């Protein structure tokens, strides 16, 4: 499926700080009105349907803008480097439910990784269960921890709540790092608006990462048995990517400093006379 | 051949509950989103909730949220919407339908209902059953030289809707009108039935109104007379 | 969220006349818009999904078509049965939403309404309430003004009306009034009447009558 992401994918291109200005600037970025894929997620369960659980390896490119739109929190993490053979270091982002870690190690990854939780009938509360990310680490060269917030353990379907937009690209060995959270009301597409992504982090990570795959959780209530024959479920989310490409913007800085908007020289020939 | 059936319905007090059930027959019932509508009296359409195929996803409009869980047996083929704590606000009609074409499909129908069920009325009120008074319309006589005559019967203060209205039992339908029942202000419901006939049948021809209130299972027979 | 909204809310048509309801998305759509028919009481049928896809045991005189954010449902030639509302849905996204609904009505030659009213009965009175109905009996168009007086004097609050649907046969429409009020007040005054005015009629039609007469 392919939707079209009309506005978005603006990031701040730097740290300076600008007001009332326009200022052009060649960066990565998505381009406006592109093709975006969109992944769907209703994990399958023995019987098969409409249901999908998507988690294929998707390759970095140029850099990837990931959008997600999350009901119940299933997407965990994600997963950076060219292998992920163990072969070499890689990136893991995960957020355990608990803290999101960050490292690096040489991890070897199972065929379909992916995360469970499980809930116990006995004591309504929906705590993480299978995970299956790695087998064993390598040697690391960096590790980060943070806050302890909850995410939503279970498979709940719905109009999406949440969109979280971010970014990844890594130039000269860092893993620059770009997020933006804002309430939604849309299942079905990215809705049509403009917002930047403000960068969170920069690793000085240096690998060279020619792919990545998403990694999605498992949610599972009470009444489901343990086990993983089929008592889990994916929830509604689904997340979309696509591209950046080195583009000329012309981003327009408000009083504020915040960019309102901005145009795609590239896109069109009222676009093309923008920048000019 | 494919049919489905509302259940449940019936009043009961704000902060009450009933579990709407329907019954689908005639059509994968697995394949296919389920919906309940509701129509308030005098209100629009208005969609309450939706359930996939799978059966895990659910959707419920804002004002349900909380208060109404829809649930499903593809093995049972029934819809179950479970109510609680019913406001007033909440009385209405409750239909559940199909959607269109199969869950599975990329192009998805599912939102399209080609299937309704017939309905079921949910009335919530502090207001007890009551069985309905009839009181006689009688005729007026020499109104007007020629000779139309109206006359009817006035069934009142019955809880909750329906009731049904029949004059000579089937046998008289031409200019009979039942009139729609209105909330009085007593919360309580009342309507009129009136039918237009020759001046010269009256006292020749018998006028019998029949109602049947099935909530307070009640039925009466009231004679409609000049005087 | 999208809303839908209908125009016009209400028309009236000829029998074989072509008649075109619109629907208008705030947010563009698509083609995910279904339309229904729906009588009275009953449940909702649905006429097309996909916008121009007409659904099993639909008559073609049902058609309807869209671009962008606008779509119309026409009906090429108007039939007795067609009387209902009707209601656009998008479907194309959550939540679901139906419009207004636009009621049809189909118009036929001017009729004025035969007017009758009714004193309560001894066994009401008992009850402690009184209660006064005027019947307007075939008229069209549904327009119908009723005033009441007791002892020529205008009553406010008191009142309550109703109409039927239209008549499968005639096409009219007919209206009851009911004039509520103690057994003390009904005692306290003779003549009750109702007052009718109706574009089918030249002079304004009254019917009364004297308590106790």
């Amino acid at each position: 499926a392919y939707t079209n992401s009309f506005t978005r994918g603006v990031y701040y291109p730097d740290k300076v700080f600008r007001s009332s200005v326009l200022h052009s600037t060649q960066d990565l970025f998505l381009p406006f009105f592109s093709n975006v894929t969109w992944f769907h997620a209703i994990h399958v369960s023995g019987t098969n349907g409409t249901k999908r659980f998507d988690n294929p390896v998707l390759p970095f490119n140029d850099g990837v803008y990931f959008a997600s739109t999350e009901k119940s929190n299933i997407i965990r993490g994600w997963i950076f480097g060219t292998t992920l053979d163990s072969k070499t270091q890689s990136l893991l982002i995960v957020n355990n439910a608990t803290n999101v870690v960050i490292k690096v190690c040489e991890f070897q990854f199972c065929n379909d990784p992916f995360l469970g939780v499980y809930y116990h009938k006995n004591n309504k509360s929906w705590m993480e269960s299978e995970f299956r990310v790695y087998s064993s680490a390598n040697n690391c060269t960096f590790e980060y921890v943070s806050q302890p917030f909850l995410m939503d353990l279970e498979g709940k379907q719905g109009n999406f709540k949440n969109l979280r937009e971010f970014v990844f690209k890594n130039i000269d060995g860092y893993f620059k790092i770009y997020s933006k959270h804002t309430p939604i009301n849309l299942v079905r597409d990215l809705p049509q608006g403009f917002s930047a992504l403000e960068p969170l982090v920069d690793l000085p990570i240096g690998i060279n990462i020619t792919r990545f795959q998403t990694l999605l959780a498992l949610h599972r209530s009470y009444l489901t048995p343990g086990d993983s024959s089929s008592g889990w479920t994916a929830g509604a989310a689904a997340y979309y990517v696509g591209y950046l490409q080195p583009r000329t913007f012309l981003l327009k800085y408000n009083e504020n400093g915040t960019i309102t908007d901005a145009v795609d020289c590239a896109l069109d020939p009222l676009s093309e006379t923008k920048c000019t | 051949e494919v049919q489905l059936v509302e259940s449940g319905g019936g009043l009961v007090q704000p902060g009450g509950s009933l579990r709407l059930s329907c019954a689908a027959s005639g059509f994968t019932f697995s394949s296919y989103w389920m919906s309940w509508v509701r129509q308030a009296p005098g209100k629009g359409l208005e969609w309450v909730a939706n359930i996939n195929q799978d059966g895990s996803e659910k959707y419920y409009v804002d004002s349900v949220k909380g208060r109404f869980t829809i649930s499903r047996d593809n093995a049972k083929n029934s819809l179950y919407l479970q109510v609680n704590s019913l406001r007033a606000e909440d009385t209405a009609v409750y239909y559940c339908a199909r959607d269109w074409d199969y869950d599975i499909l990329t192009g998805s129908w599912f939102g399209a209902f080609d299937i309704w069920g017939q309905g079921t009325t949910v009335t919530v009120s502090s207001a007890s059953t009551k069985g309905p008074s009839v009181f006689p319309l009688a005729p007026s006589s020499k109104s007007t030289s020629g000779g139309t005559a109206a006359l009817g019967c006035l069934v009142k203060d019955y809880f909750p809707e329906p009731v049904t209205v029949s004059w000579n039992s089937g046998a008289l339908t031409s200019g009979v009108h039942t009139f729609p029942a209105v909330l009085q202000s007593s919360g309580l419901y009342s309507l009129s039935s009136v039918v237009t006939v020759p001046s010269s049948s009256l006292g020749t021809q018998t006028y019998i109104c029949n109602v049947n209130h099935k909530p307070s299972n009640t039925k009466v027979d009231k004679r409609v007379e000049p005087k | 969220d999208i809303q839908m909204t209908q125009s016009p809310s209400s028309l009236s048509a000829s029998v074989g006349d072509r008649v075109t309801i619109t629907c208008r998305a705030s947010q563009g759509i698509r083609n995910d818009l279904g339309w229904y028919q729906q009588k009275p009481g009953k449940a909702p049928k649905r006429l097309i999904y996909a916008a121009s896809s007409l659904q099993s045991g639909v008559p073609s005189r049902f058609s309807g078509s869209g671009s962008g954010t606008e779509f119309t449902l026409t009906i090429s030639s108007l039939q007795p049965e067609d009387f209902a509302t009707y209601y656009c849905l998008q479907h194309n996204s959550y939540p679901l939403t139906f419009g207004g609904g636009t009621k049809v009505e189909i118009k036929r030659t001017v009729a004025a309404p035969s007017v009758f009213i009714f004193p309560p009965s001894d066994e009401q009175l008992k009850s402690g309430t009184a209660s006064v109905v005027c019947l307007l009996n075939n008229f069209y168009p549904r327009e119908a003004k009723v005033q009441w007086k007791v002892d020529n004097a205008l009553q406010s609050g008191n009142s309550q009306e109703s109409v039927t649907e239209q008549d499968s046969k005639d096409s009219t429409y007919s209206l009851s009034s009911t004039l509520t009020l103690s057994k003390a007040d009904y005692e306290k005054h003779k003549v009750y009447a109702c007052e009718v005015t109706h574009q089918g009629l030249s002079s304004p039609v009254t019917k009364s009558f004297n308590r106790g007469e």
